[PDB]
């Protein structure tokens, strides 16, 4: 019934409040191609990637308002080591790899007891810049911990704080006013999502393949995937109740294909 | 799970095979063999610690310590916090066993220590 | 049988050696089954 | 697995079970019962007779009653003391005392994988020496029976009556030992290693198996009361459960924490 | 004929003087059975450790005298590094697993012309210590450095300076006269050898099965093989000629059976 | 005839190979593996128990720790120093000195046709004494135990635990010998002559194999504490190696020039 | 068999005797094969 044990490799993940894994735009999305853009020999799924890499997020709070979110970038967050997110034996061959190309399967668990109320809006958003300030390099440990959650304003509603290319003295500045990359807050649901609620789970499963514009991207600058934590009603728990509910997220690569080996990625 | 019926959590159960140091980071121990175990309608999690080893039997008396007595630790971290109702006793309690495999096997029998007589 | 090597030849017999019950007329078992 | 522990019964598992394994293969059945008991160990270091003497009075005994401590084997793995059963064993810290020091026995290796309740099997008494170059002699007397104390007397020499006897007197040779298997002759169907019952119905004690033995073995010099030596002679016993069967699990001593 | 080229995995190496692959007690030490004392399931060969991972060996000169010899253990190179010999995938593969277990095919290059005379002795010893300072302890680069060549004193000869505990203070400490990890110098042609003369090759082909007294032993200690370059006739060479020649090898493990996975190794 | 001897592979040939000759029988097959080792030969001279002993404790050992040194038998044809495994081999050339003189053994005719690595057998120990008319017996304690090191009080006799045990003390007759085939129970496969490898992880010792082994062997006169005497008894070791089998051809000593 | 000159009949068994080792699942071969 409502108990999937979901074993993969060593690493078996349980839940007892299960919802159902959301398979996106496909049946199975574990069943994937080779790539058609090489001609070396593809470095292909074994038993030391394929298996559960558990993260945390930022905790959450009476203070977060409604659409403060907080997204993880996949393979972003193995890259960064976002919420420790330490890939091991994944991050260790990302490197040494120049095109990538994988099918992620997501599960953010979240324990909200009986008593409290609020609702995680949980989706795995394509191809968003969500994580990388305007100036155009991407949030440190830091930054990702002096504010917790990022606060829905009118920079990320309509997409004027995406980064850019600054055109320089010649030409006059313009006043920026949109960009492709923006958040539609009230439709976040047309992406494979699911509303993690205080009173029918504690954990969402969610299950996307490949995609993105070429039929491998490269390793180390992709964002295909974006996991995408969306606060819709606000935390609220009389006084006495468990105070601030952490968050987690359990994120395991289905059937990678590695392209192109060379040495660990030094700048 | 000995606490109230109305408690909550997610507990980690990490057995790693032996290093040169313990684990202790959360983070150390996820990289080894784990079983997170959740809390609920059932209460037990029968965790097979197996059987990792350079040989075909393991001692089982560590008088000098080595790969062939000691076969690492096994550690339970708290992965979540307990999230107790209000009224609910606080620090419950786990309550811990030990079973043996259905394919545990003994050999070589010795003199035993009477040092409970004394 | 135990700890007895000795597979050819017993030559006092079963009633001597051991000591046999009088009539009145692997696999290991659990010892606690739940019904 | 997701298991209950509450029920009583938890089902053993494999690594298999949880994680992606295999099985491994059973090597060795050195845990079986009838295996693992069928080895010697020593009992009891008894000292030999060499005159006509008298078996231990029964429970509470008064001072000035002339008997003969320290000379009878019970062959039982319970707690004896003064070669009667017992049931708390007592070991003697500072012995160098007055009193009369009473000879108190266990079987150490047993209670160790003593994890059973009840016990059968077939006894291989061996008596070795504690002497250089002894011809000494093995009494017993089954469970149920008592000691014929008295002498009579062969040719103006005080011949003790347990020389004779229906029971077997096994002669060692000088320099020998003596060996023989000893059936389960008790009265009760099993011995209990833990017992809760009571013998007798007045004045019982509770725990305190009466019959619960295979007989009592002794040693003695096979001369006349005459030839009396002065310096005390021991002798050692050592026992082997032939074909053992245990019935109804139970615990293991309290192995202490300091 | 004489040009063999042995294509393995992405690294392929040639030869054009060879004598053959001096298959050693079996018929094909490729083949090899996983190991039964393990339960957990194996992480066998993939692509990034199927190849020919070539290093450096100290040069040769006039300088070196008869059975002045040069131990490469295996694989203990890839730890320390020895002679430049970066394992990589293999390196960081290992460093990862508590059991490894595998065949080595060995390939020692020394490139003499056919004016120059001496020949090495190319061996791969079973269980020696011929690395480890008499102290205890495993020699640095800089020890592999200073002296170039380990001369066979009578120390090597007899099995005088191989490592030992300490008797104490309370013992007294005796004449150390013999050990069981000796080299007998006269007969090192038992072991899988082939001879790198001036005049009939410039490369010698070893392939040995793995051997251990368990059937996978550890990883970060084991000296199951150890390659070992004997100087038999010394080097000689008339004014004007090509001095002091190199020495590489190449080394492929193959068929290795790798058990139980635990992090980075760290003392 | 014209060959290659830089291949490695030299096949060996008959005199008719070059010549006009021909073949010889093959008369005898006294090089067998299984043949050569199955002969008896002397370990160690081991002196005897004559009290509770204390098993020596591990290197390096400080001053006035007070063990008992050159009892035990350790059953291994590699070089052995105050009965614990070691890696180089010491004797002694000007003894006569202070400090604790270190019993070394070594098996001699074992090394110079120990042409291989590995080595697997069914050890069989004899242990023949070298005292005139000696009563003895000889304990075992397996690859990967240790030794039971006190007293249990018997009859105010203090009989030491190392008579009583499931591991076999065979009691030798006054004037007679021991015998009895030990079988291969180290946790290794095989026993390594060369070793490289380390059995620990931190402060290893390089080529020190922890349980190449077949136990360890000693003697104890099956007298209590109290009959201890003065003169130092000895006794002989002798092995033999039933069964035997030799994986990877290695080195022989290396016989000196003078 | 090597050196047993016992052909007729063994008293212990073949495991008591020996000690056979558990299952998992005239001509002198080289000790190294030119390939």
């Amino acid at each position: 019934d409502r108990v999937t044990t979901q074993t993969a490799g060593n690493t078996a993940i349980n839940t007892q409040s299960s919802l159902g894994v959301l398979c996106a735009y496909v049946e199975d999305p574990t069943k994937s191609d080779p790539p058609s853009s090489s001609t070396d020999q593809p470095t292909t799924t074994f038993t030391a990637i394929d298996r559960w890499y558990t993260g945390r997020l930022n905790s959450w709070t009476k203070a977060v308002k409604t659409f403060s979110f907080q997204a993880v970038p996949l393979p972003g967050a193995f890259l960064s080591r976002q919420g420790g997110l330490n890939g091991g034996a994944f991050t260790a061959t990302l490197h040494r790899h120049f095109l990538m190309k994988c099918g992620w399967q997501v599960q953010v668990q979240c324990n909200l007891t009986q008593f409290h109320q609020g609702a995680l809006l949980v989706a795995m958003v394509p191809e968003t810049t969500l994580d990388v300030k305007p100036d155009g390099k991407a949030k440190s440990l830091q930054e990702l911990n002096e504010e917790q959650w990022v606060e829905m304003s009118d920079d990320y509603r309509t997409g004027k704080n995406m980064p850019f290319q600054s055109l320089g003295t010649y030409y006059r500045p313009p006043n920026w006013t949109w960009g492709p990359n923006f958040i539609n807050p009230y439709q976040v649901t047309v992406f494979p999502h699911q509303i993690l609620n205080a009173r029918t789970s504690t954990s969402v499963d969610i299950n996307v393949p490949y995609i993105g514009e070429t039929p491998t991207q490269s390793s180390e600058t992709q964002n295909s995937w974006t996991l995408l934590v969306m606060v819709l009603v606000p935390l609220d728990y009389k006084e006495g109740a468990t105070t601030d509910p952490e968050i987690t997220f359990s994120v395991r690569p289905t059937s990678p294909y590695f392209n192109g080996l060379r040495n660990r990625y030094t700048t | 799970f000995c606490g109230p019926m109305m408690a909550r959590g997610k507990f980690l159960l990490s057995y790693s095979p032996p290093n040169g140091t313990q684990p202790q980071t959360l983070s150390e121990a996820m990289q080894c063999t784990y079983s997170i175990w959740d809390i609920g309608l059932n209460s037990s999690w029968t965790f097979v610690i197996p059987y990792i080893s350079p040989s075909d039997y393991r001692e089982t008396r560590a008088i000098t310590n080595s790969v062939y007595s000691a076969d690492g630790w096994f550690s339970l971290h708290k992965l979540t916090k307990i999230t107790l109702p209000p009224d609910c006793p606080q620090s419950p309690c786990i309550l811990f066993f030990a079973s043996a495999g259905e394919d545990y096997t003994l050999r070589l029998p010795v003199d035993c220590n009477p040092s409970y007589v004394f | 049988r135990g700890n007895n090597g000795n597979m050819t030849f017993n030559y006092y017999a079963n009633t001597y050696q051991n000591s046999v019950d009088f009539s009145t007329s692997g696999i290991l078992n659990p010892l606690g089954y739940l019904k | 697995s997701t298991d209950n522990a509450e029920t009583g019964v938890i089902e053993a598992g494999n690594t298999d079970t949880d994680f992606s394994g295999e099985l491994a293969a059973p090597g060795s059945n050195h845990t079986n019962v009838k295996f693992l008991f069928d080895r010697s160990r020593l009992l009891n270091v008894i000292k030999v007779l060499e005159k006509d003497a008298v078996f231990p009075r029964p429970f509470p005994t008064a001072t000035g009653t002339q008997q003969d401590d320290g000379y009878f084997c019970l062959l039982t793995p319970r707690p004896t003391v003064a070669s009667r059963p017992a049931t708390r064993f007592g070991l003697y810290v500072s012995p160098s005392d007055s009193g009369v020091l009473a000879n108190t026995s266990l079987d150490f290796n047993f209670y160790s994988l003593a994890c059973f309740t009840y016990f059968r099997s077939d006894l291989e008494v061996t008596v070795v020496s504690l002497e250089p170059d002894l011809e000494f002699a093995v009494g017993w007397f089954p469970s149920g029976s008592e000691y014929q104390a008295s002498s009579f007397v062969y040719d103006q020499l005080h011949v003790p009556y347990h020389f004779t006897g229906r029971t077997p007197r096994a002669f060692a040779s000088k320099g020998g030992k003596v060996s023989f298997v000893l059936p389960w002759n008790s009265v009760s169907s099993v011995l209990p290693v833990r017992w809760g019952g009571a013998s007798k119905l007045s004045s019982a004690t509770r725990g305190l198996p009466a019959h619960a033995d295979w007989g009592t073995i002794y040693a003695f010099i096979p001369r006349p009361n005459e030839k009396k030596s002065t310096a005390v002679k021991h002798v050692a016993v050592y026992i082997r459960y032939k074909n053992a069967r245990a019935w109804c699990p139970s615990m293991l001593p309290f192995r202490s924490y300091k």
